[PDB]
């Protein structure tokens, strides 16, 4: 059933060339490619939650698309919920992972006051999330989403498709975010049609980056085998912007 | 955990401006937008203007509109409002806030600052 | 822009009564109404949001409910700290307004 979990102040990293995605399904290869879409701006500073300290996992904004990123072993952070009201009066989008599977719904979900996941468990899905659920309107079902292991993910919700891209490399870190460079690919393209305004995490009964997405103007250096090796934020300083102006790096 | 702190409050005369700030702390101030409200003596609240977190779409209201600018920066985590062309109906405690909002700011918490008087005379 | 107004504008109810304050709106805004209550000297404070929406800490005396023009809030029983003017505010679009506000004195 639905219980009680339940505030303290955010932590702050920096993403130093974090958030960047393959912009398209276009093949490139050894160019320089200039394009304008909603990226993760470059040396931003990104709210470091610690939702497990006392109870404390807020609801955020989603803005216009959300940067997501994660490092742990125990896989405690099992899925999102992305809606407006986040009640039975609107639909919602209820995304959660298993061990074998990943479940994705839209439905007028009833969500707990603390909504969370059940290790030891109604469905595995209604266990601490839900109370209720209703006239649901999609429904899809694939692959599981989710030293140390770093998931990155970018959530953007245009013209009814809820995208998802992702990418997941291996870390050494304990404090900070990694440098160096490495694209997200796309994951699925969800033709749900719903309205995104706020977002949660769920957990398994944990620690997360957030970031937002900006209107930026990147240089993408594709090398021989069309993958994405480094980029420019145009917008970032005079010598991104002539390294833009003048397509070189 | 959570302040908004409203400063720059004074006395102008009539046809001349004012610009107020508000100093935000304790939570993500960069990820949310902003409103200001004010209330005059003896009345009840009125809203002003909304800014969108990344300081881009600003909207107005039509009693202020074209005299009042909203502005933001998220690098002091201040928010700013730049009062022109003030007249005597101006005269209003002005208040920065988060209000929450499940349509356009995806604002989940309902902030308020202390609030700082602006006269006309 | 929306048009707000409520009623009675001023209202006196003594310990354990019940007070009820009607919200109206000019046009339809599903379920995306506010509830405020201010005191003197300070800044408003936010009592129930999505009509009907408790917010935390929020005892569980205050109710609400409606749709689309005509919403309620409820007092199922005043209590001496619960002097105070209350306020409707609609947010299903911009610019965003309030209500003239509802005072409620003690009988
Ligand atoms: C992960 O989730 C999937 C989908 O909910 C689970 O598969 C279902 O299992 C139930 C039995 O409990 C069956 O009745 C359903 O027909 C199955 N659905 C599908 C699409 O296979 C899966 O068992 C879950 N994995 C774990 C480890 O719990
Ligand atoms: C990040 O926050 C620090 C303060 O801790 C500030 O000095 C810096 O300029 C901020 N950078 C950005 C991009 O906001
Ligand atoms: C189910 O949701 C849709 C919106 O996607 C709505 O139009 C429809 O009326 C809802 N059905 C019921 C029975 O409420
Ligand atoms: C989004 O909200 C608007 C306004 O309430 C509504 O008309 C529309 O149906 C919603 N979109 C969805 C959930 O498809
Ligand atoms: C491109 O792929 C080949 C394997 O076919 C590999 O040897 C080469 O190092 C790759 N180039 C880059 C820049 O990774």
């Amino acid at each position: 059933q639905c219980v009680n979990l339940r505030q303290l102040p955010p932590a702050y990293t920096n993403s130093f060339t974090r958030g960047v995605y393959y912009p398209d399904k276009v093949f490139r290869s050894s160019v320089l490619h200039s394009t304008q879409d909603l990226f993760l701006p470059f040396f931003s500073n990104v709210t470091w939650f610690h939702a497990i300290h006392r109870f404390d996992n807020p609801v955020l904004p989603f803005n216009d698309g959300v940067y997501f990123a994660s490092t742990e072993k125990s896989n405690i952070i099992r899925g999102w919920i992305f809606g407006t009201t986040l009640d039975s009066k609107t639909q919602s989008l209820l995304i959660v992972n298993n061990a074998t599977n990943v479940v994705i719904k839209v439905c007028e979900f009833q969500f707990c006051n603390d909504p969370f996941l059940d290790v030891y468990y109604k469905s595995w899905m209604e266990s601490g999330v839900y109370s209720s659920a209703n006239n649901c309107t999609f429904e899809y079902v694939s692959q599981p989403f989710l030293f140390k292991n770093l998931r990155e993910f970018v959530f953007k919700n245009i013209d009814g498709y809820f995208k998802i891209y992702s990418k997941h490399t291996p870390i050494n870190l304990v404090r900070d975010l990694p440098q160096g460079f490495s694209a997200l690919e796309p994951l699925v393209d969800l033709p749900i049609g719903i309205n995104i305004t706020r977002f949660q995490t769920l957990l398994a009964l944990a620690a997360y980056y957030v970031g937002y997405l900006q209107p930026r103007t990147f240089l993408l250096k594709y090398n021989e085998n069309g993958t994405i090796t480094d980029a420019v934020d145009c917008a970032l300083d005079p010598l991104s912007e002539t390294k833009c102006t003048l397509k070189s790096f | 955990e959570v302040q908004l702190v409203e400063s720059g409050g004074g006395v102008v005369q009539p046809g001349g401006s004012l610009r107020l700030s508000c100093a935000a702390s304790g939570f993500t101030f960069n990820s949310y937008g902003m409103h200001w409200v004010r209330q005059a003596p003896g009345k009840g609240l009125e809203w002003v203007a909304f800014i969108r977190y990344d300081g881009g779409n600003k909207y107005y209201a039509d009693s202020v509109k074209g005299r009042f600018t909203i502005s933001r920066d998220n690098s002091k985590n201040t928010l700013y409002l730049q009062m022109k062309s003030l007249r005597a109906e101006d005269t209003a405690v002005y208040y920065c806030a988060n209000l929450k909002d499940s349509r356009y700011s995806g604002s989940y918490y309902d902030y308020w600052g202390q609030g700082t008087l602006v006269t006309v005379s | 822009v929306i048009w707000m107004t409520q009623s009675p504008s001023s209202l006196s109810a003594s310990v354990g009564d019940r007070v009820t304050i009607t919200c109206q709106a000019s046009q339809d805004i599903r379920f995306y109404l506010n509830w405020y209550q201010q005191k003197p000297g300070k800044a408003p404070k936010l009592l129930i949001s999505d009509a009907s929406n408790m917010e935390t800490g929020v005892p569980s005396r205050f109710s609400g409910s409606g749709s689309g023009t005509d919403f309620t809030f409820t007092i199922s029983s005043l209590q001496p700290e619960d002097i105070a003017t209350y306020y409707c505010q609609q947010y299903d679009n911009l610019p965003f307004t309030f209500g003239p506000g509802t005072k409620v004195d003690f009988k």
